[PDB]
RNA sequence: UAAAGUUGCUGCAGUUAAAAAGCUCGUAGUUGGAUCUCUCUCGGCCGAAGCGUUUACUUUGAAAAAA
């Protein structure tokens, strides 16, 4: 240490702390397009959602809340946008 | 049909206009510049043999001109041969209200109308398709200041030419330098 | 909780300088910060530093020439006057031929010197030497 | 060290580290002065000529005596980028 | 190395690298050595760079070479691994050795029977040798340390990341030091392969000789 | 820390340094602004019409969307309950302390509780009534905290 | 009175030498995070006009017995 660069961390460096003490702070957590068996129109879900979101196609749970990220259903396809 | 806020066209704001005019009826969005109107439109230097032109939109109108810029300025661009065209807002800044005053504004000073609102909405949109992903100020030992812009990683090869117009730009309205990159680290 | 950020960023270089380090992270930023800074680097103390913008509160991270023996704030603000200016470098600096004493007045922020020439007190805001 | 008149009064003008860019006292006795061997071009032998680093005894006693050395013969052209 | 191709690191001294098992350190890491390893593998054994071994191998040979008194260059050995080592790098170079046991007071003890003042020191484990390493912070001496992944970093200027623990590894790190400071100094050249084998430099323990014989 | 507990957590959201309408959310702000009422017509405070809109029809931060906030766009309208919602809260968390130490009054716990979440509504009341968002006369009482809601 | 930095604003001390309340809440008190760059006074430089947006500060200027 004693001449560490600050102004330009590493990505891995960066993506290792903690997301508030980051140089510039950005959420761990990211938005996903999920595709059921039992739809087709597409509904976007929070990767960390506190709700049951519902499938309207159909009569399935689409995720699960849970402590941190939610747990998406088994057979419905994520897929992370950005 | 241009509305100048100067109350003053000139011969380039005019020939501007008269492009803008022709697009309207020849072109693909006749349901667009119909109202999408500008105000005033400067051509400026921007360092050695190029130049470059300022299209002044008002703001009201900035996102409808947002929609359909990147198609406007391709063709501008092919109108006017090695000339990048730039849409900012007419935005105008209030001075800073002082204990010396005159009946300059008697209500209380909005923010988006102070400098450093202005400014930075200015280098918004001077930088329309690229987001901003980062601004860094360095204060270097003579006291000047260099404002150092990162950009969308994507939008990279794309734009990476656009620079030293957009420094040019900003140079003249603001007053400040200011470069653009585009980091590694998304 | 925390009150007087400039006492935090100047304990911050204070205390990166006596470690040796080359640089510091100083959070949050400020328009007094940045003018102590500014007026720190113009004597050659502190060199170059950067003011990274998150949306909320930037930071700065200051390179550290290790020309600095101590830079602290002076609390609370006391309304100093021209008259009275020399007393204080009396308590605060080292000798009377370095170290400044930073004030705040209605011509800016500046060191005491500049301050007599343009003939005007103010408020302490800290030191540096 | 200078009088108004310009004449220099100080006794003798100290050493400073090399890394932290502080006075080595005249009682460091930790504190070091490494030569390092430049190395010719083409054939990689010693020149006759060196390069001087003066290290403090606090930086030795840290441990960052190494790296230092090491940024100091890299920022030299000594030690190869990367 | 100064990124001249003549003094990068050749396809033989890889694969001597390689063989002795230098490149292997151990599964600790001090923070100070954090710079010179590059991975940890899914045994918790640590990876060490062998680039960086190089760099900081010349830049050891090239502070040895600056000494233009080669007995003013003093290296030390208490472990056993590296005695021999030692001793044959001294024949080599000129230096001055210690092999077995540091007497405290070598250093600052003017009125003692071995009582020398060298101008640099070289040791082969800061934690087995950290009593030279202590008394060279009394008399100014540089300090130049072939350090593992868990080797503390006090009182060392030039720490050379490498495997100190195994005889092979110790062997050939200090026979390449040898090397090293030879080709910078002028004799012998670094066109032809060097006459002295590395495994003269390496320790055997009596059993090696008793099966030997 | 916690104005009532010795713990300091760092737990909070982060925002993203973009302010903009993010790729995937084709929703306008006339539709953000519509799905609001009819979650506040269903009977949802603006934190949760903020976690549903970012849940499932998924808006990253509705102020960068509309350019307003959710309790400030129910206000235009015309939906915001009399009292804000951290406070309705509070006095709810209150209200359920004193009913169950009416049942409970050896338990010496439930009472320190309440005195801290009584001094938190007094705080939050002062606030609010020095702001204007509460009537000058407002007043917390035991005996009108479940009888005003 | 200084010495007395043994009254400490400058400028003390509170683990064991004298000392932090058993603990928490709480009013007055103290302290409080970024952030905002149709006035120039009459004959085509010439008497008039004041919540000129209060303050603190700071720098002038008057008015302030002598001893």
């Amino acid at each position: 240490p004693l001449a560490k660069d600050l102004l330009h961390p590493s990505p891995e460096e960066e993506k290792r702390k903690h997301k508030k003490k980051r140089l510039v702070q950005s959420p761990n957590s990211y938005f996903m397009d999920v595709k059921c068996p039992g739809c087709y129109k597409i509904t976007t879900v929070f990767s960390h959602a506190q709700t049951v979101v519902l499938c309207v196609g159909c009569s399935t749970v689409l995720c699960q809340p849970t402590g941190g990220k939610a747990r998406l259903t088994e057979g419905c396809s994520f897929r992370r946008k950005q | 049909i241009v509305k100048p806020n100067g109350e003053k066209p000139d011969e380039f704001e005019s020939g501007i206009s008269q492009a803008l005019l022709e697009l309207e009826m020849n072109s693909d969005l006749k349901a667009q510049l119909r109202e999408l109107n500008i105000t005033a439109a400067k051509e400026i230097e921007v360092g050695g043999g190029r130049k470059a032109i300022i299209i002044f939109v008002p703001v009201p109108q900035l996102k409808s001109f947002q929609k359909i810029q990147v198609r406007l300025v391709r063709e501008l661009e092919k109108k006017f041969s090695g000339k990048h065209v730039v849409f900012i807002a007419q935005r105008r800044i209030l001075p800073k209200p002082t204990r010396k005053s005159r009946t300059k504004n008697k209500q209380k000073r909005p923010r988006s109308r102070t400098l450093t609102a202005v400014h930075d909405a200015i280098l918004e949109d001077l930088v329309f398709p690229s987001e901003i992903v980062g601004k860094r100020i360095r204060v270097k030992l003579d006291g000047s200041r260099l404002i150092k812009v990162h950009l969308d990683k994507a939008q990279q090869n794309n734009v990476e030419h656009k620079v030293e117009t957009f420094s040019g730009v900003y140079k003249k309205l603001t007053g400040k330098d200011v470069n653009f990159e585009f980091p590694e680290f998304q | 909780v925390r009150m007087n950020v400039l006492a935090d960023a100047l304990k911050s270089i204070n205390n990166a300088e006596k470690r040796g380090k080359r640089q510091v992270l100083i959070r949050p930023c400020s328009k007094v910060i940045v003018r102590f800074l500014t007026v720190m680097m113009k004597h050659g103390y502190i060199g170059e530093f950067e003011i990274i913008d998150d949306h909320r509160a930037g930071k700065i991270v200051v390179n550290l020439t290790g020309r600095l023996n101590k830079c602290g704030v002076i609390s609370p603000r006391f309304d100093v006057q021209l008259k009275d200016l020399e007393k204080w470098q009396n308590n605060l600096l080292p000798s009377r031929q370095f170290g400044f004493i930073v004030l705040t007045t209605s011509a800016g922020i500046m060191d005491h010197e500049e301050a007599r020439r343009k003939h005007t007190g103010g408020k302490i805001l800290g030191f540096f030497f | 060290m200078q009088n108004d008149a310009g004449e220099f009064v100080d006794l003798y003008v100290p050493r400073k580290c090399s890394a932290s860019n502080r006075i080595i006292g005249a009682k460091d006795h930790a504190s070091i002065q490494m030569n390092v061997a430049e190395v010719d071009k083409v054939t990689g032998r010693f020149n006759g000529q060196f390069k001087t680093y003066a290290i403090c005894g606090a930086i030795r006693r840290m441990g960052e005596s190494d790296d230092s050395i090491l940024r100091l013969a890299k920022a030299d052209g000594i030690v190869s980028k990367n | 190395s100064g990124a001249l191709d003549v003094l990068q690191m050749k396809e033989e001294d890889v694969l001597k690298f390689l063989a002795a098992g230098t490149h292997l350190g151990g599964t600790n890491l001090d923070f100070q050595m954090e710079q010179y390893i590059y991975k940890r593998k899914s045994d918790g054994i640590y990876i060490i760079n062998l680039k960086r071994t190089w760099e900081k191998l010349l830049l050891a040979a090239r502070a040895i070479v600056a000494i233009e008194n080669p007995a003013d260059v003093s290296v030390i050995s208490s472990r056993n691994t590296g005695q021999r080592a030692v001793l044959k790098f001294a024949a080599a170079t000129g230096a001055t050795p210690i092999a077995g046991r540091f007497t405290p007071g070598t250093f600052t003890n003017q009125i003692q029977a071995a009582f020398r003042e060298p101008r640099l020191l070289v040791v082969t484990d800061p934690r087995a040798d950290h009593q030279p390493l202590t008394e060279a912070s009394y008399v100014n001496l540089p300090t130049i340390a072939l350090c593992n992944t868990d080797s503390p970093l006090r009182y060392v200027d030039i720490a050379i990341p490498c495997n100190n623990k195994g005889a092979h590894s110790v062997g050939l790190m200090w026979w390449m030091l040898a090397r090293e400071v030879l080709r910078m100094r002028g004799t012998i050249s670094r066109e032809h392969p060097w006459e002295v084998m590395p495994d003269l430099y390496f320790y055997r323990d009596p059993e090696e000789i008793e099966k030997e014989e | 820390g916690r104005m009532h507990a010795p713990g300091k957590g760092l737990s909070q959201s982060a925002l993203p340094y973009r302010r903009s309408v993010p790729t995937w959310l084709k929703l306008t702000s006339d539709d953000v602004k519509e799905q609001i009422y009819k979650l506040a017509k269903k009977g949802l405070t603006p934190s949760q019409i903020g976690v549903i809109l970012r849940d499932s029809h998924g808006v990253a931060q509705v102020r960068f969307v509309t350019g307003n906030k959710i309790l400030r766009i129910l206000k235009s309208k015309g939906l915001a309950p009399d009292l804000p919602e951290d406070l309705y809260h509070l006095i709810k968390k209150a209200v359920a302390v004193r009913k169950h130490l009416e049942r409970n009054r050896k338990d010496k716990d439930a009472k320190f509780r309440l005195i801290l979440i009584e001094s938190r509504i007094h705080r939050l009341a002062r606030y609010y009534k020095t702001k204007r968002v509460l009537p000058p006369n407002w007043k917390y009482e035991s005996s009108t905290a479940s009888a005003l809601v």
